[PDB]
């Protein structure tokens, strides 16, 4: 969230994905561990429509993993 | 007897048609071989004329020379700032070209903005009216402005929370006005070459002046309009100077869009550059209902839809949030293999997008 160049890059990512005729047939998948860091810019519902939480694996989930 | 005559006559006609085609490719071959003999000419902008014959030309990014007009070209039209072509042997001026488009600027003009109308955008009637009064009326109807004497506002900047529709509003204005529209992400104008961004924006404004009635739109202006890395400030100075160059007659207008208006340098915030400010706040209750109706219009629902209960639950939602609500209702339907959508899908979608907004730890946002 708000160097200066990293900001520029992420602004470019924001508008090549949400503004002025996006989509056609390009789908993006985003992965991170620090969602609290990103807050206002990317996490907009228009930009990343789905927010899929990966929980601490469950008992049966842990057994399946092993 | 007529069958043999028809055979030979049709063969003759086909042979002559193929011969016309063959002569056509022969002429094409001669034309492109004659073209092959052609030699390119060095382009460059011009400077002070010393006499009626000797001029100063700044050959592209290369060095400047003292050259002359060929023999027949005009002399009065060659003023400092005319794109001219130069021979690569004696460097004289021939075929002075009109001006360069800077093909990037070609891309930012002929880029599809969508078929969005004022109907598709909802909840910002005040903002739509203000923007159309600031950018549409001065353009389409100038005579009011010149007779009355009002200097039309040079441009307007749009600020608000993410997903409120500033970019959508700009798209609608672009799509509905039959004009020349310019849109470019600010981050893209910055280039790693020395001073390339200032020349970029200079050429953009030159194209806008050339191609009136022209409209230039800025999205995420805070990329370069931020408070005072070096090239950002150098190009911001060029932005201020160039858009201070707007003469009253010009039918060109400015729209800047941003999500953090505070970071913007107060230099633009001064009157005389960026006078009218428009706030697109989070959609209100009736605004949320209108946006929801617009987005859920084309979907194939069955039965009554209680938009009012949704708007009751959808506190703090933005337009993109409501679009996500519609999408997630559709996805609940698609997973449940319903050819239609029901109120329960919308309910589930509202709750899901609410949990998504829980992630949206949006920091409080403050105007300019
Ligand atoms: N009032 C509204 N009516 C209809 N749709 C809306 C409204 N507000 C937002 N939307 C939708 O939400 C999304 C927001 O996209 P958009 O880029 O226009 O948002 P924004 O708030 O202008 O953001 P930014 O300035 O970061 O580009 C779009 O898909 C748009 O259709
Ligand atoms: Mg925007």
């Amino acid at each position: 969230k708000r160097d200066r160049e990293v900001q520029r890059t992420m602004l470019e990512l924001l508008n090549q994905l949400d503004g002025f005729q996006p989509n056609t047939q390009v789908k993006v998948i985003a992965a991170t561990n620090r969602v609290d860091i990103l807050d206002p810019a990317l996490l907009r519902s228009g930009r990343l429509d789905r927010k899929i939480e990966f929980p601490m694996p469950n008992e049966e989930a842990r057994a399946r993993i092993m | 007897k007529l069958l043999e005559h028809k055979e030979i006559d049709g063969r003759l006609k086909e042979l002559r048609e193929q011969l016309k085609e063959l002569t056509k490719q022969y002429e094409k071959s001669e034309n492109d071989l004659k073209a092959l003999q052609s030699v390119g000419q060095i382009v460059g902008e011009v400077l002070k004329q010393l006499t009626e014959e000797k001029f100063i030309v700044k050959a592209t990014n290369g060095p400047r020379y003292v050259v002359g007009c060929r023999r027949q070209l005009d002399k009065s039209k060659l003023k400092p700032g005319t794109r001219v072509a130069l021979d690569m042997t004696t460097l004289t001026i021939m075929r002075y070209l009109p001006r360069e488009v800077d093909p990037l600027v070609y891309n930012m003009s002929h880029e599809d903005p969508g078929n969005v109308s004022y109907s598709e955008i909802g909840g910002l009637s005040e903002q739509i009216r203000e923007l159309r009064e600031v950018i549409e009326l001065p353009l389409t109807n100038p005579e009011l402005f010149q007779r009355v004497g009002i200097i039309p506002p040079k441009g307007c900047l749009l600020y608000g929370p993410p997903g409120t529709g500033k970019t959508l509003l700009a798209r609608a204005v672009a799509s509905q006005l039959d004009c020349n529209f310019l849109k470019v992400v600010s981050s893209s104008i910055v280039d790693k070459y020395i001073g390339e961004s200032a020349r970029l924006i200079r050429e953009m404004f030159n194209y806008a002046r050339d191609h009136q009635p022209c409209i230039i739109f800025m999205d995420e202006i805070d990329a370069i309009g931020g408070r005072r890395d070096r090239e950002i400030q150098r190009t911001l100075m060029e932005l201020l100077n160039q858009m201070d160059g707007f003469d009253t007659l010009h039918r060109v207008k400015m729209i800047m869009a941003t999500n953090r208006p505070d970071t913007l340098d107060p230099a633009l915030l001064r009157p005389g550059r960026l006078d009218r400010k428009i706030h697109i706040d989070l959609p209100n209750e009736q605004a949320r209902l209108d946006i929801l109706k617009i987005h859920a219009g084309p979907i194939t629902k069955h039965g009554e839809i209680d938009y009012e209960a949704i708007v009751k639950l959808s506190d703090g939602f933005n337009g993109a949030d409501l679009r996500n609500v519609c999408t997630e209702a559709g996805m609940f339907a698609i997973r449940a293999d319903h050819d239609f959508v029901v109120q329960e899908d919308f309910m589930k979608a509202v709750r899901k997008v609410a949990d998504s907004k829980k992630l949206e730890s949006k920091l409080d946002y403050k105007p300019v």
